[PDB]
C-alpha cells in the first residue's frame, strides 16, 4: 500500500516525458558534471600500445522534468529506469573496446533527487589507445591519456564540466594497481576542444604518467651480457700454449651472445628505430667479436713472428677491459639521467 | 486455415510459466542424442568438443486437439511459447547452440499431446586427463546433463531403447585418439536445492603412439646408437674422435628442444620427457667417456686401456637394460 | 638535426589579426604534442595553447577564445592565429614540441624548443 | 486445479511495480547468499586472474509475492524473472563473466508461500587477483571474489551468508594442477565510496604452490651442474683443454637453465627466489672457471703457489657454496 | 503521397499471415531453389581439418499468400519484412560456426513479385569440416565440401533444387581465393538424400577440390636432403686406409638427414601414419647408411683382400649416383601424375 | 515550447514507414559518405588484413521528415535510428566488425528542416587485403576497403563521396609502425552482380614498407658473417686454430640467423626475396667452411696443390659474391 504512493509518482515523471530530447533543448545548454574513480589500472602492453582501466564514471545534470514532492527527497531507482528517461552519449575518444558490466545485473545506478537533479553512475572496463616512444626503452616514460566527451551534441548544447577541482575529480583506488613493470607516478587532469567535420566538441582529457622499471631487463638480459663479455675477455690472460683451449673460449662466447640477443629480441616491441637496449647489445656483441678477430690475429703472428704476437696480448688485457668500463660509463649515464 | 483455427486455440490461455502435471505428478522426459562428431581433446585446458542433436519428448495435456491432422510439424518459431525444460549440462564449460541460417531448432507436436523437440548443440565439455602415461595415456570424458530448477519431484529423465547413436567415426576431427565405445546411465544428485535426476554418458578414448614413435623414439634412440661408434675408433684420433661426440651431442640438443616444445605442460613428468632426458644423458656420457680417457692417458696409461673395452660393453648393456624397463613398466603400469 | 623554425610575427596596432607559423625539420611530429609558450619582457614563460595527434586543443585561461591553434599533420607545421591583440601581449612566441610527460602545461615536458619570433603591439 | 494455479501466478504479477525494491522507503531487505563452487582452473600468473565456475544463488522475502491456498513451492520458468525484482549484486574483481545459456539460460524462480524468492544462477567469472610473486615459487597465493550491491546502499539491501560458515561448499573437490587449496575463509563488511556505504560480502581462498615440481626440475639441475664444476680442482693444470671444458660447460649449462626458465611468468621487476638461487649459482660456476684462468695464468712461473690453490680451493668451494644454500634455504622456509 | 498506396499493399499482404505455417501446406511440396555466389574462398586450416567461405546464399519459393496488384512488379523491400514471413530454415550440415554479418545492417534482401515469387539472400562466413587425408604429401589433392538442407522439414514437405543448371548453380569470383597454400581446381555440384531417425531430408552437396602447392617444399626440405646424400657419396673417393677421417665423414652425413627430418615434420598436423614426404626421407636415410655400410665392409677387407676392396670402392662411385638418380625419377613420376 | 518539438517529432513518425526508403517507386536517392578515419594497426601479414577505426557519416534527404517553425538542427536521442530509414551500406571486404557501444552505442542522427539526414556511426572494421609477399620486405601493398549497398540496386540508391577528394580526413596522421602511406586514393563506380547492378564506393590505401631496420638487423649480419668467412683463406694451414674457430664460428652463426627468422616471420608459399638472400649467404659461408676441410684432408699429401687452392679461392669467392649481390638487388629493387 505505501508503494502506491511511489507508483503514481513514477507514472506522473513519465506521462508526457519524450527521452529524445535533451533537457532544455533550444533555450539552454546542458551542463554534465563528471567525475571518475579508478578501482584498477589495468595492465599495459607494449605490443599493441595501449592499457586498461576499470571506473565508476559517474555522470550528473538537471532536468526539470523530472521535478517532484513526496516523502522521500531522493529516489535510489533501478538500473532499467534509466532507459525510460535522458542521459548523455558520453563516449570514449581513444577507447579501443570497452565493456559495461552486467553481471549479474547491469552495473548502473540512477537517483533522482526532488529538485530535478541526477546522478547517473556506471561500471566500464576501458582499453585506451596510448602512443609509445620507445627510443629509450627499457629506461623510457609515458602518459597513456584517456579522453572522453559527447558523440552527437556539440559544444552549444552539452558541456562538460568535471565535479570538483580538476586534480580531485579523478580519484585512484589505494590498492587497484595491476601494473607489473610499469609504476604509476601521477595523473593529470584537463579539459579541450576538439573540431570534426561535424562540429566542435569538448573533449574531458586525463594523462596517466607512467615509468617503466628497469629491474626485469638488468636481471635477464644487461647482466647475463656484462658476464659474457667479462668472459670473452679471460682468453686473453691464458698462457700460449693452451692454444686449442682458447679456441673454445672464442666460439662458445660468441654462439652465446647469439642466444642472449635471440631471446631478448622477443621482449622487444615491433618498431623501425633502434631502442636503447639494441645499442647495449650491438656494442657488446662487437667487444666478443674483437676478441676472436684478436685471438685470430696472435694466432696468426705465433711461431712466426713470436716478439710481435705476446705484444698484441699484453695490450689487449688492458684495452679491452678499459674501454668496456669506459662504455657503461658513457651507456648508463646518458640514459639514466633522463 | 484450419491449422490456424488449431494453434490459436491450443495457445488460447496456455501459461507458459507452468509445468505440465505441475500439481499432480511429476514430468517424465525421453531423450536421445546423436553425436555428429568428438572435436580435439585439449590437454592444457583438459576439455574436450562434442557435436550432437539432442532430442527431448515428453507429454502435455494441454496440447491435444482432435482433427484429421494427426502430427503437426513445426519450426523454431513456436518454441518460445510452450513450456520447454531446462535442461542443461553440469559439466560444459561453454556450450551454445547454432543459428545459421536460423534457430537450428525442431518442434512437434501429436495430436495426443505428445511433444518432440530437437536443437543442435555445440559443447565444450570439462573432462579430467592423467597425462602421466603421455603418450600412451587413455580417458574416459563423460557428459553430464539434468534439470536445473525443477526437483526429482517434477521432472524424471530417462533414456530410450536407442539411447545414443554415433554416425561415421572416422570422418570425426578426433585423430589424435581412437573412440572406443560409449556407456549411458542414470544417478540422482542430492543439491543445496533439492535431489535431481542426472543423466551420464561416458566416452572411452585412446591415444595413437604413431606420430611420437617415428617424430621421436625412433631419432632418440637412433642417436644414441651412433653415439657408442667412437668407441671403436681409435683413440689417437683426437681431431676424429672429438668431432664425433660433439656433433652427436649438439644434434641430441636439437631434438630435446624440439620434442620438449610439442609436449604439453605439466606439472609433473610425463614418460616421453624420461625417455628424451636418458637418451639425452648417453649420448653426453658417451663424450665424457673419451674425455676422462684423453687425460687419463697421461696419468694412468694403463688404467685408460680397460676404459675403452668397458665402454663397448657397458653403454649397449644399460641402455637395452632400461630400455625393457621402460616399456614393460609405462606398457604395464595400470 | 632537429630544429624548430618559426615565423611570422612583427608589428601591429592595437588589435587585428598576426598569424605566427612555426614549420618542424628532421623528424616527423606527427604523434608529438606542438604547444606555443609566450615569454612576456623578464617575468616568465608562458603556455598559450597545444594540440596532439588527436586534433585536441588545449588553451590557457588567458587567451581562451582569442587565439586559435591549428597543426598541419602534412607539412609538420603548427600555427597560431591571434586576434584582438592587446599591449599586454608584446612578447617573444615559442615553439614547442614533446609528449607532454607531467603535463603538456609545463615547458619542462616539451625536448624541443624553437628560436623564438618577436611579437609587439603598437598602442 | 491447474486453473487455480495459472489464477494465483497473475494475481501476483498484476498490480507489480518492478521498479521498486520490496519494502521500498522502508526498513532495508535482506538476502541471503549460497555458492556451490564447480570447478576453478586457469589460475595464470601472466593475467593475474582465476577463473571460477559456480552455481550463485540468492534468497530474500517479497511480501508482495505472497500466496494462499496452494501449499507447494512454485518453481515457475526463468522467464518470470524478469517480471519481477531481483538484487543487483554484482562482483567487484571480475574481468569477463556471463552466464551460460544451454539448453536455456541456467536461471531458477522458486516462490514459497510466505513470499520468499530463491534466486539461483549459474556463472563463470574471471576474477582478478594481484600476484606477489617475491618468493617465487615458494609463494602462497590469496585469490579473492568480492561480492557488493551496486545501486543500494546499506540502508536498503543488507547481505548474509546464508547458513553461516557452511554457505560456501565444493571447495575439497577442486583440483589445481599447480596449486593446493589450504584455507577458504568468509567475511561481511561495508565499503564506503563517494556516493555512500554498501554492503559487501567476499570469499577468500589462500593457495599454496606445489613445490615438488621445481626441486626435480630445476633446483636440482642447478646443484648437480655446481657440483660439476668442482671436478676440476682435482685435475692436473696441465690438462689445459680438459680444465676448460668443463668450466665453459657449467657455465653454458647454467645460462641454458637461466634463459628457458624464463619464460613462462610475468615480467616482474624484483628478484624472484628462484632468480637468486639461479644467480647465486652462476656465481659459483663463473668462479671456478675465472679461479682456473688464473692458476693457469702463473703456474708456469712458480707452480708451487700454484698447486697449493688448487689444494685450498677444494676446500674453500664446498664450504662456500654449503653455506650459501644454508643461508637460502632457511631465509625462505 | 504514393507511399500510402505501397502502405495499403504492405498491410494488406500481412493482414492475417501466418508465418508458422509453409506455403501449400496441405496441398503441395514447397520447392526452395537455391544458389550460391562464392565471393571469397578461405583459408584451409590443415590443423582444425577445416575451411572458411564467404557467399551470397540465394534462396527462391513460392508463397500464393503474397499476390498483390499495383504499380510495380517488383517490391525491393527491406530486409525487416523478412521476419514476419515465412522462410525456409536452411542450415549446413557440416558447419562449425557460422557467422551472419550485422554491419551496418542486416546483410539481407527480400524481393516479392507479383505472382509471390520471392528473392530472399544473405551474406555469411561459413566454416566447415573438411576431413583430409595425408598420405600423398605435399602432393595430395583434396574435395573440401558443403553440404546443406532443412532442418524441420523432411523431404516430403521441402525439396531444394538448383536454380540454375547444376554445375552454373554455384559461381566463385575471380578474385575470390585467399587461398595461400592450395589451388582451386573447380567445384563439383550434387544432390542427394540423408535419412535420419526423424524422418528423410534433401541434402545439398558442393564439392570443392583443391591441391597443394609444392613450392615451398621443394626448396625447404627436398634440396637440403638430396644435397646431403650427394654429399655422402664423396666419401669414396678419398682413400681406404684413414679410417678415422670415413668414419667421421660418414656418421655425421646420418646427423645431418636427422636434423633435417625432424625440421621438416614440424608443419605437419599431427597425424598417425607416414606420409608421401616421411618416405621420401626414409629412402634418403637408407643410401647414407649405405655409404657407411660400403665402407664397413670395405675396412675388414682391407687387410685381407685388397683386390675385393679395390673393386668395391670403384663401383660404388657410379654405382649409388645412378642408383639414386633412377629412384628420384621413379618417386617424382608416380606422385605428380597421382 | 519544448511541447512544441514534442509535437513536431511525432508528427512525423506518425505514419512514417520504415519498410518503404524515401521516393519509394521513383526517382533513387543519393546518398553522400564522410568518412573521418581515426587510427589504422595490426596490419597482418599472417591473417592478411588490418584493422580500421573510422567515423562513418551518411547524407540523405527524405521528404516525409521535412518539418516546418523550428529553425534549428534537431539532434535526436540515438535510439531513433530504429525507427527512420537508414541504407544498408554494408563492406564486401569486412570480416569481423562492430559498432562501439560505450558508455551508449555510438551513433548520431541529426534532422535538418528541408529534410536533410546525417546519420554517424564510429566502426572499427577489420578488412580483407591479400599481400604479394614475393618481394617482402621491399614490397608494397595495395589494402583496400569496399563500400556497397546490398538489397538496393542502382535503381533504388545512389552513392558518391561528400565533398570530392576531401571526402576522407585524417590519414596523414596514422603512422603505422612499420608501414608508410604513401597515397590513398577514392574510386566510385557500379558492380553487376546476377541479382542486378549495385553502386559501390572505394577507398584504397597504397602502403610502402619501411626498410630502415631491416637493413641493419637483418642484411649486415648476414654480410658481416660471409665477409668473415673468407679471412679463413688468408690465413697458414699451420695456425689452423683460427681457420677452425672461424669456420664453425661463421656457419652455425648463420645458421641460427637462418632459422630464427623464418619463426618470426609470417609462413607462405613463395620465396621471400629475404629467403633468397639468406639461402645465399648461408650456401656462401658452408663452401668456405667445407673448402678448409678438402685442403686439411689433403695438404699433408699434396701440400704444393692444396695451398695454391687457397690462392685462387681467395678470388673466387669475393668475385662471385660480389655478382651475386650485383644480381640479386638488380633483380629486387
Ligand atoms: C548482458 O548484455 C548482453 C548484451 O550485451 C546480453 O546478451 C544478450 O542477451 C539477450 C537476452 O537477454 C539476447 O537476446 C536474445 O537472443 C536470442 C538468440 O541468441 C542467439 O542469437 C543472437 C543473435 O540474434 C540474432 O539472430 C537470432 C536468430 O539466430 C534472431 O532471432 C535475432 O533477432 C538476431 O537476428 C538479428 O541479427 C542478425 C545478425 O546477428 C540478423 O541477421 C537478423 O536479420 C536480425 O537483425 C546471438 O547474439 C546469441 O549469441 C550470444 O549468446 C550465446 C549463448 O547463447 C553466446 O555463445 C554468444 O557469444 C553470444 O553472447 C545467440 O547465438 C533470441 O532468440 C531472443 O529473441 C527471442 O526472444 C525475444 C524475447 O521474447 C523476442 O523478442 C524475439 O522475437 C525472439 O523470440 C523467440 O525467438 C526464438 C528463437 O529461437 C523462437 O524459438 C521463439 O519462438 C521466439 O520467436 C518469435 O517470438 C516472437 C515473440 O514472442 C513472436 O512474435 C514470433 O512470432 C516468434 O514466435 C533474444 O533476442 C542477445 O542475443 C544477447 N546478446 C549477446 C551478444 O550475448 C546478456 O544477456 C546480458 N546479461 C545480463 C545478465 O543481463
Ligand atoms: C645469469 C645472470 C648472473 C648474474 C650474476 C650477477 C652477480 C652480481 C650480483 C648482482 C645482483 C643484481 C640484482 C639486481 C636487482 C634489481 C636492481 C634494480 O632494479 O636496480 C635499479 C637501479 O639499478 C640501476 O640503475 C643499475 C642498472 C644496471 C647497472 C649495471 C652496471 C654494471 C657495470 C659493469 C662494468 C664492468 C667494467 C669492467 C669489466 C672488467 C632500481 O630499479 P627499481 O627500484 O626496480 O626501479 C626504480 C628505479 O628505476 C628508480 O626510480
Ligand atoms: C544546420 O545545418 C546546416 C548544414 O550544415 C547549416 O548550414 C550551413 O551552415 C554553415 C555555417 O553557417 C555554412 O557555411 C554552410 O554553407 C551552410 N550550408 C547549408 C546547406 O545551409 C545550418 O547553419 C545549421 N543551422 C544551425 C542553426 O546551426
Ligand atoms: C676440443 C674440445 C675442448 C672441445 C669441447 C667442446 C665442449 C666444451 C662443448 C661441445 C658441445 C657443447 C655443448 C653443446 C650443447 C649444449 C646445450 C646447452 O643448452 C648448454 C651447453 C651445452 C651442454 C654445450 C656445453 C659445451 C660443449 C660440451
Amino acid at each position: 500500500d505505501n508503494t502506491t504512493v511511489f507508483t503514481r509518482i513514477l507514472d506522473r515523471l513519465l506521462d508526457g516525458y519524450d527521452n529524445r530530447l535533451r533537457p532544455g533543448l533550444g533555450e539552454r545548454v546542458t551542463e554534465v558534471k563528471t567525475d571518475i574513480f579508478v578501482t584498477s589500472f589495468g595492465p599495459v602492453s607494449d605490443h599493441d600500445m595501449e592499457y586498461t582501466i576499470d571506473v565508476f564514471f559517474r555522470q550528473s545534470w538537471k532536468d526539470e522534468r523530472l521535478k517532484f514532492k513526496g516523502p522521500m527527497t531522493v529516489l535510489r531507482l533501478n538500473n532499467l529506469m534509466a532507459s525510460k528517461i535522458w542521459t548523455p552519449d558520453t563516449f570514449f575518444h581513444n577507447g579501443k573496446k570497452s565493456v559495461a558490466h552486467n553481471m549479474t545485473m547491469p552495473n548502473k545506478l540512477l537517483r533522482i533527487t526532488e529538485d530535478g537533479t541526477l546522478l547517473y553512475t556506471m561500471r566500464l572496463t576501458v582499453r585506451a589507445e596510448c602512443p609509445m616512444h620507445l627510443e629509450d626503452f627499457p629506461m623510457d616514460a609515458h602518459a597513456c591519456p584517456l579522453k572522453f566527451g559527447s558523440y552527437a551534441y556539440t559544444r552549444a548544447e552539452v558541456v562538460y564540466e568535471w565535479t570538483r577541482e580538476p586534480a580531485r575529480s579523478v580519484v585512484v583506488a589505494e590498492d587497484g594497481s595491476r601494473l607489473n613493470q610499469y609504476d604509476l607516478l601521477g595523473q593529470t587532469v584537463d579539459s579541450g576542444i576538439v573540431q570534426s567535420s561535424t562540429g566542435e566538441y569538448v573533449v574531458m582529457t586525463t594523462h596517466f604518467h607512467l615509468k617503466r622499471k628497469i629491474g626485469y631487463f638488468v636481471i635477464q638480459t644487461y647482466l647475463p651480457c656484462i658476464m659474457t663479455v667479462i668472459l670473452s675477455q679471460v682468453s686473453f690472460w691464458l698462457n700460449r700454449e693452451s692454444v686449442p683451449a682458447r679456441t673454445v673460449f672464442g666460439v662458445t662466447t660468441v654462439l652465446t651472445m647469439t642466444t642472449l640477443s635471440i631471446s631478448a629480441r622477443n621482449s622487444l616491441p615491433k618498431v623501425a628505430y633502434a631502442t636503447a637496449m639494441d645499442w647495449f647489445i650491438a656494442v657488446c656483441y662487437a667487444f666478443v667479436f674483437s676478441a676472436l678477430i684478436e685471438f685470430a690475429t696472435v694466432n696468426y703472428f705465433t711461431k712466426s713472428q713470436p716478439a710481435r704476437a705476446a705484444k698484441i696480448d699484453r695490450l689487449s688485457r688492458i684495452a679491452f677491459p678499459l674501454l668496456f668500463g669506459i662504455f657503461n660509463l658513457v651507456y648508463w649515464a646518458t640514459y639514466l639521467n633522463r | 486455415g484450419d491449422v490456424t483455427v488449431i494453434l490459436n486455440n491450443l495457445l488460447e490461455g496456455y501459461d507458459n510459466k507452468l509445468r505440465p502435471d505441475i500439481g499432480v505428478k511429476p514430468t517424465l522426459i525421453h531423450t536421445d542424442m546423436y553425436v555428429n562428431s568428438i572435436g580435439p581433446v585439449n590437454a592444457i585446458n583438459m576439455e574436450y568438443t562434442i557435436d550432437i542433436f539432442f532430442a527431448q519428448t515428453w507429454y502435455d495435456r494441454r496440447l491435444k486437439f482432435n482433427s484429421t491432422i494427426k502430427v503437426l510439424r513445426l519450426n523454431s518459431n513456436m518454441v518460445g511459447k510452450i513450456w520447454i525444460p531446462d535442461t542443461f549440462f553440469r559439466n560444459s564449460k561453454k556450450a551454445d547452440a547454432h543459428w545459421i541460417t536460423t534457430p537450428n531448432r525442431m518442434l512437434r507436436i501429436w495430436n495426443d499431446g505428445r511433444v518432440l523437440y530437437t536443437l543442435r548443440l555445440t559443447i565444450d565439455a570439462e573432462c579430467q586427463l592423467q597425462l602421466h602415461n603421455f603418450p600412451m595415456d587413455e580417458h574416459s570424458c563423460p557428459l553430464e546433463f539434468s534439470s536445473y530448477g525443477y526437483p526429482r519431484e517434477e521432472i524424471v529423465y530417462q533414456w530410450k531403447r536407442s539411447s545414443v547413436e554415433v554416425g561415421d567415426t572416422r570422418s570425426w576431427r578426433l585423430y589424435q585418439f581412437s573412440f572406443v565405445g560409449l556407456r549411458n546411465t542414470t544417478e540422482v544428485v542430492k543439491t543445496t536445492s533439492g535431489d535431481y535426476v542426472v543423466m551420464s554418458v561416458y566416452f572411452d578414448l585412446s591415444r595413437r603412439m604413431g606420430y611420437f614413435t617415428i617424430q621421436t623414439y625412433i631419432p632418440c634412440t637412433l642417436i644414441v646408437v651412433l653415439s657408442w661408434v667412437s668407441f671403436w675408433i681409435n683413440k689417437d684420433a683426437v681431431p676424429a674422435r672429438t668431432s664425433l661426440g660433439i656433433t652427436t651431442v649438439l644434434t641430441m640438443t636439437t631434438l630435446s628442444t624440439i620434442a620438449r616444445k610439442s609436449l604439453p605442460k605439466v606439472s609433473y613428468v610425463t614418460a616421453m620427457d624420461l625417455f628424451v632426458s636418458v637418451c639425452f644423458i648417453f649420448v653426453f656420457s658417451a663424450l665424457v667417456e673419451y674425455g676422462t680417457l684423453h687425460y687419463f692417458v697421461s696419468s694412468q696409461p694403463a688404467r685408460a686401456a680397460k676404459m675403452d673395452s668397458y665402454a663397448r660393453i657397458f653403454f649397449p648393456t644399460a641402455f637395452c637394460l632400461f630400455n625393457l624397463v621402460y616399456w614393460v613398466s609405462y606398457l604395464y603400469l595400470g | 638535426q632537429v630544429q624548430l623554425q618559426e615565423s611570422g610575427g612583427g608589428l601591429v596596432q592595437a588589435g587585428g589579426s598576426l598569424r605566427v607559423s612555426c614549420a618542424a625539420s628532421g623528424r616527423t611530429f606527427t604523434t608529438y604534442i606542438m604547444a606555443w609558450f609566450r615569454q612576456a619582457p623578464g617575468k616568465e614563460r608562458e603556455f598559450l595553447a597545444a594540440m596532439d595527434q588527436g586534433r585536441i586543443q588545449y588553451y590557457g585561461d588567458s587567451v581562451r577564445g582569442r587565439f586559435t591553434i591549428s597543426r598541419d599533420y602534412a607539412k609538420n607545421s603548427v600555427d597560431l592565429q591571434l586576434d584582438g591583440l592587446r599591449p599586454e601581449d608584446t612578447a617573444v612566441y615559442y615553439c614547442a614540441a614533446g609528449a607532454g610527460f607531467w603535463g603538456l602545461r609545463t615547458a619542462s615536458s616539451y625536448h624541443y624548443w624553437g628560436q623564438g619570433t618577436q611579437v609587439t603591439v603598437s598602442s | 486445479n491447474m486453473s487455480f494455479v495459472k489464477e494465483t501466478v497473475d494475481k501476483l504479477l498484476k498490480g507489480y511495480d518492478i521498479r521498486l525494491r520490496p519494502d521500498f522507503g522502508g526498513p532495508p531487505v535482506c538476502v541471503g547468499m549460497n555458492i556451490d563452487i564447480a570447478s576453478i582452473d586457469m589460475v595464470s600468473e601472466v593475467n593475474m586472474d582465476y577463473t571460477l565456475t559456480m552455481y550463485f544463488q540468492q534468497y530474500w522475502r517479497d511480501k508482495r509475492l505472497a500466496y494462499s491456498g496452494i501449499p507447494l513451492n512454485l518453481t515457475l520458468d526463468n522467464r518470470v524473472a524478469d517480471q519481477l525484482w531481483v538484487p543487483d549484486t554484482y562482483f567487484l574483481n571480475d574481468k569477463k563473466s556471463f552466464v551460460h545459456g544451454v539448453t536455456v539460460k541456467n536461471r531458477m524462480i522458486r516462490l514459497h508461500p510466505d513470499g520468499t524468492v530463491l534466486y539461483g544462477l549459474r556463472i563463470t567469472t574471471t576474477a582478478a587477483c594481484m600476484m606477489d610473486l617475491r618468493r617465487y615459487p615458494l609463494d602462497e597465493q590469496n585469490c579473492t571474489l568480492e561480492i557488493e550491491s551496486y545501486g543500494y546502499t546499506t540502508d536498503d539491501i543488507e547481505f548474509y551468508w546464508r547458513g553461516g560458515d557452511k554457505a560456501v561448499t565444493g571447495v575439497e573437490r577442486i583440483e589445481l594442477p599447480q596449486f593446493s587449496i589450504v584455507e577458504h575463509r568468509l567475511v561481511s563488511r561495508n565499503v564506503v565510496f563517494a556516493t555512500g556505504a554498501y554492503p559487501r560480502l567476499s570469499l577468500s581462498f589462500r593457495l599454496k604452490r606445489n613445490i615438488g615440481y621445481f626441486i626435480l626440475q630445476t633446483y636440482m639441475p642447478s646443484i648437480l651442474i655446481t657440483i660439476l664444476s668442482w671436478v676440476s680442482f682435482w685435475i692436473n693444470y696441465d690438462a689445459s683443454a680438459a680444465r676448460v671444458a668443463l668450466g665453459i660447460t657449467t657455465v653454458l649449462t647454467m645460462t641454458t637453465i637461466n634463459t628457458h626458465l624464463r619464460e613462462t611468468l610475468p615480467k616482474i621487476p624484483y628478484v624472484k627466489a628462484i632468480d637468486m638461487y639461479l644467480m647465486g649459482c652462476f656465481v659459483f660456476v663463473f668462479l671456478a672457471l675465472l679461479e682456473y684462468a688464473f692458476v693457469n695464468y702463473i703456474f708456469f712461473s712458480q707452480p708451487a703457489r700454484a698447486a697449493a690453490i688448487d689444494r685450498w680451493s677444494r676446500i674453500v668451494f664446498p664450504f662456500t657454496f654449503s653455506l650459501f644454500n644454508l643461508v637460502y634455504w632457511l631465509y625462505y622456509v
